[PDB]
């Protein structure tokens, strides 16, 4: 139980890629090991255990971990990253074998995928505000990961990160980002100057 | 064998004492309460291993605790700072059986200086680019919602009354409306994306719902809108021809 350490806070891989989120103890007295997920909208819980059982340790969603006394390590991999493991993953040490005593927490790790665009054909398109505020926003989307959005310099322009949807039906990802204003100069056409890509519709 | 928090969001005025509340149905010997941070993980403030017992844990500074009745354990803010502001967690545990940790579902509290900053979102829905169609054969509706403090917002998406994961996404962070002032009002953008032939049938009906978590009951209230409490706001659209 005395002491634990998650470095790296963040990591980014590319779906189908090795995920590697390292822990590291020290215990006056022989440690219990923990790792914790805490997916999007939902509460902590348990990957894994270690007790004094077994070294490599399965634990759920095809995730393990291998417990090194000599290092001082539980560190968790994966051999393909989904787009579904995105989360916040902690790790933890007991005094007891099955975590009845207080657990102490690591810093967490935040793990994000960055997806695999199939097909990509980027776009800026202009979507019709649904009332009488002509205030309307733009959508670039369609985009390869490697495409990054940056934040507005004149802020009475508001535009938001990019983003991944999933349509599983039709086996699709596609990113997306916003840009919206008030300002009746504002053209779609000219949202986004920033690391765009030479061939967008529009 | 659930552990709920009495309260799932809060908001408080910086020095109101607040009583953060952890109930338990599985006869557990052990709650534990804990802070959950961006970037410091998880702190435990105060543990208790009986009924009527109280350890202090590694952050107990400025928080009380109480365990009166062995189901309950409750935590004290004496006077509600802004670094009092977090994700306070709740956890019990047996003894004896090896089950280990129960967790709540987290009660988010935010301090603030002023209860009159509060607004609800209002929520415009914005509905295909008929170019998008074209180039496409996808229809992307945008869900924008403007206008709340603080940030405590839960977006969805509902296709003729079921509540879709399907070519969904929501902005993590919202953005500052106003990233200048120190408490800026938020906004948040949502996307759903189905194909034009869902899109293009006129039995199709698309809803973007927010909820959003302000005030209780109790609360003070006579300002010249009405009271900025829980309450779930929507936009719908119909699909075209």
């Amino acid at each position: 139980m005395q002491s634990v350490t998650q470095l790296g806070s963040h990591v980014s891989v590319s779906e189908g890629a090795l995920v590697l989120l390292r822990c590291n103890y020290s215990s006056s007295v022989p440690p219990y090991l923990f790792w914790y997920v805490q997916y999007p909208n939902q509460g902590l819980q348990l990957l894994l255990k270690y007790t004094s059982a077994a070294t490599l340790v399965k634990g759920i969603n095809g995730f393990e971990a291998e417990f090194k006394k000599s290092e001082t390590s539980f560190h968790l991999t994966k051999p393909s990253a989904h787009m579904s493991d995105a989360a916040e993953y902690f790790c933890a040490v007991s005094e007891s074998p099955f975590g009845n005593e207080k657990l102490t927490f690591g810093t967490g790790t935040r793990l994000t995928i960055i997806p695999n665009i199939q097909n990509p054909d980027p776009a800026v398109y202009q979507l019709r505000d649904s009332k009488s505020s002509d205030k309307s926003v733009c959508l670039f989307t369609d985009f390869d990961s490697q495409t990054n959005v940056s934040q507005s310099k004149d802020s009475d322009v508001y535009i938001t990160d990019k983003c991944v949807l999933d349509m599983r039906s039709m086996d699709f990802k596609s990113n997306s980002a916003v840009a919206w204003s008030n300002k009746s100069d504002f053209a779609c056409a000219n949202a986004f100057n920033n690391s765009i890509i030479p061939e967008d519709t529009f | 064998v659930k552990v709920t928090q009495s309260s799932r969001y809060l908001v408080k005025r910086t020095g109101e004492k607040v009583f953060l509340e952890c109930v338990q149905d599985m006869d557990h010997e052990n709650m534990f309460w804990y802070r959950q941070d961006p970037g410091l993980g998880l702190r435990l403030i105060y543990f208790s291993y009986d009924v009527k017992m109280k350890e202090k844990g590694d952050i107990p500074e400025g928080y009380s605790v109480s365990r009166e009745k062995k189901e309950r354990f409750s935590l004290i803010l004496e006077s509600a700072s802004t670094n009092q502001t977090s994700m306070y967690l709740c956890a019990s545990s047996s003894t004896g059986l090896p089950y280990g940790y129960t967790f709540g579902s987290g009660t988010r509290l935010t301090v603030v200086e002023d209860l009159n900053k509060v607004f609800p979102p209002e929520v415009a829905v914005f509905e295909p680019s008929e170019a998008e169609i074209s180039h496409t054969q996808k229809a992307t509706l945008v869900c924008l919602a403007t206008g709340f403090f603080p940030d405590h917002v839960e977006l969805s998406w509902w296709v003729n009354g079921k509540e879709v994961h399907s070519g969904v996404c929501t902005d993590p962070q919202p953005l500052k409306e106003q990233p200048a002032l120190n408490d800026s009002r938020y906004s948040l953008s949502s996307r759903l994306r189905v194909s034009a032939t869902f899109w293009q049938n006129p039995r199709n009906h698309f809803r973007c719902q927010v909820q959003f978590y302000g005030l209780s009951e109790n609360d003070e209230w006579t300002q010249d809108r009405a009271k900025p409490v829980t309450q779930i706001v929507s936009a719908e659209a119909w699909g075209r021809a």
